């Protein structure tokens, strides 16, 4: 059928697993996926006892995709220890600034992650699945929809799927314009027809999640390795990239670069080579300022030569890369970032409704030069006192890229006082 | 008394029995009524509210906290302009600007018609075509003027 206008992302793969199909920039239906051999992955891990495939996915290394990188076979052990019913929950919320990696496997080749949705809901035994995605990818919700029916009609999804025994049904719901909705207690608070406020963690959702039953929620990315662990065993999987951070990694890559897109490379990229060596370098070769990892980190021209993994010296997240050069001003910059959270904190915790709202209505005034000696030092303040009493990940780290810009380019905002 | 025009109650009942449990259908039943008259009209609630099996402040609440949803302001048309970093980094005042132009308004305000209204919004993930925006449910990068104006053309 027709689907509203998507633009045409670049996208660029050296490993050609998750963007084998998703580099093309259209719809990959069934048949397409089927010829590519799609699908035997499934009929494969169907012949295997659920342990067995979370034994796999834990020994592949796999980490999750969704910013924290959470060992995701460990994640699964987790919740099977716990009684069931349990739920399968996927993560297609991607809000984040700068990140749009995730979306082109919705868009492009959704049966990959729908084939890793049956999977994993297999080794967890959750009959029952989710997408949520969020409420500004109206295509890539028909496009679910659609292949969901597809693979409902090839008998690969609904009761005793091929004769296993295994009951499945995916649900699509979607968001409505709140980025805490990715947080996975807010966003099952969505699904349980609520206000996106994340829960108090602990209990995790494998714990308590879904109407208080075991949950796993993981990140679209993550659900899109699951088919590849399968179909090549873990030991091929491990064997790619480094063996200490394996498999394939998305990277959405954006502003002064000449080739914005998405790149999968292995994660012992650096930094430096996804800018220069992928992504075309600079508009104009001007030279590299800083990057932004999303709304997460700011690095410095001096920080270029890290691995894209999820090491403590690596660039970690998301490996969301935005590239600022050297006319870029970093307060206009850091002003964004503030106004991101003002926009987005849920306001359940005081110090996070309060401090991402001045935040970023000091750091307006500041920019604009309007800023009083006391909105200096109350911003200064408020910048380190955002965190405190917080119980999710948003008021944890609504200060810490901005910080890094104070720390990383003193000479600049200096200029602003 | 306010009642859906069939043809929408049909759509939100398909919402209501598409989940395990009805409250759930909330989100996509408030797209349904937004995409069928423009925004979410104040009197809409109660009957969704008595369909979801749950209280019109629930429902209130949910219309409130979820920024897509919108009672003020009918608009045939939703330019949805990222306001976010990289728009902002890649021309975001440009397709302001042309926006302006074009149909006469500024973000936040409708045309006098009633068919387009500029909606700020935050990063939509697609910050590698910035700057965007999107018309309703189509989405598109921002080239200049010309070209926008071509878009726009689309939407009668
Ligand atoms: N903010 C962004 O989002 C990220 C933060 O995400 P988060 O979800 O708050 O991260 P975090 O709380 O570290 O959890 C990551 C994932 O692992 C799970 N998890 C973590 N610890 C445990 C545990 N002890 N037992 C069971 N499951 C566990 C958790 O449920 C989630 O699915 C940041 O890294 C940024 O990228
Ligand atoms: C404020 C905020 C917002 C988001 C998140 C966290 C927080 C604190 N998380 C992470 C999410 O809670 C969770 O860690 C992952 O979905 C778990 O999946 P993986 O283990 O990464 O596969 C998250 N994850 C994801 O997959 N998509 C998203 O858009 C977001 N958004
Ligand atoms: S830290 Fe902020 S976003 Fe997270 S629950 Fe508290 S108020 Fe909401
Ligand atoms: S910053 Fe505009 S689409 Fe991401
Ligand atoms: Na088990
Ligand atoms: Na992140
Ligand atoms: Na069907
Ligand atoms: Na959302
Ligand atoms: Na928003």
């Amino acid at each position: 059928r027709s689907y509203p206008a998507i633009p045409r992302i670049y996208a660029e793969t050296t490993l050609n697993m998750l963007l084998k199909r998703a580099k093309k920039p259209r719809v990959h239906s069934i048949d397409e996926y089927l010829k590519d051999g799609g699908y035997q992955a499934l009929e494969k891990a169907l012949n295997m006892s659920p342990e067995e495939i979370i034994d796999w996915v834990d020994k592949s290394t796999l980490r999750g995709r969704g910013g924290a990188g959470f060992p995701t076979g460990k994640k699964w052990k987790f919740a099977v220890q716990n009684p069931g019913p349990r739920y399968f929950i996927c993560n297609a919320d991607e809000s984040e600034p700068g990140t749009f990696k995730d979306r082109i496997i919705i868009e492009r080749d959704p049966h990959l992650l729908i084939e890793g949705i049956i999977i994993s809901s297999y080794a967890i035994g959750a009959n029952e699945a989710y997408i949520y995605i969020r409420g500004e990818y109206p295509a890539g919700y028909y496009i679910l929809r659609d292949a969901i029916e597809e693979a409902k009609k090839k008998g690969f999804l609904g009761k005793n799927i091929l004769g296993s025994g295994f009951d499945l049904e995916i649900y699509v719901a979607r968001g409505a314009g709140a980025y805490i909705c990715g947080e996975e207690t807010a966003l099952i608070e969505s699904l349980e027809g609520k206000r996106g406020h994340p829960r108090l963690k602990p209990p995790y959702p494998v714990q308590k999640g879904l109407w208080g039953k075991p949950t796993v929620v993981n990140n679209v990315e993550t659900i899109a390795n699951v088919p590849f662990i399968i179909s090549m065993g873990w030991e091929e999987y491990r064997y790619i990239g480094p063996s200490d951070y394996a498999g394939p990694k998305l990277f959405p890559v954006s502003g002064k670069v000449k080739k914005p897109g998405v790149y999968e490379l292995p994660m012992n990229t650096t930094l430096r080579e996804v800018i220069f060596k992928y992504a075309g370098g600079t508009l104009g070769n001007k030279k590299v300022k800083a990057v932004f990892s999303g709304a997460l980190d700011c690095f410095s021209s001096e920080e270029l030569d890290i691995p894209m993994d999820y090491s403590p010296l690596g660039f970690g997240g998301t490996g969301t890369v935005i590239v600022l050069t050297e006319e870029d001003d970093i307060v206009e910059a850091a002003l964004k970032i503030a106004e991101f959270y003002e926009h987005e904190t849920c306001g359940q915790c005081t110090p996070c409704r309060v401090g991402c709202y001045e935040q970023a209505n000091l750091l307006e005034k500041i920019y604009k030069g309007e800023a009083t000696e006391q909105d200096w030092e109350g911003f200064d303040f408020v910048n380190r006192n955002i965190q405190p009493t917080s119980i999710c990940g948003l008021g944890a780290v609504a200060g810490r890229l901005i910080r890094q810009t104070l720390e990383k380019f003193p000479e600049e905002w200096e200029k602003y006082r | 008394e306010f009642e859906f025009p069939e043809e929408l109650k049909t759509k939100l009942q398909e919402h209501i029995n598409y989940f395990p449990k009805k409250r759930q259908a909330i989100l996509l039943c408030l797209h349904e009524i937004q995409n069928y008259y423009g925004y979410i009209p104040p009197e809409s609630l109660k009957p969704l509210a008595d369909m979801l099996e749950l209280p019109l402040n629930h429902v209130e609440g949910v219309v409130a906290f979820y920024d897509m949803f919108d009672r003020e302001d009918k608009a045939k048309y939703r330019i949805r302009v990222c306001v976010s970093i990289v728009c902002h980094l890649m021309g975001t005042n440009k397709l302001l600007k042309a926006l302006e132009n074009i149909l006469g308004i500024k973000p936040g305000e409708v045309t006098p018609d009633g068919k387009f209204k500029i909606v700020p919004v935050q990063c939509l993930g697609a910050c590698s075509e910035a700057p965007v925006f999107m018309v309703n449910d189509d989405e598109y990068k921002f080239e200049s003027e010309v070209q926008l104006n071509e878009i726009l053309s689309r939407y009668t």
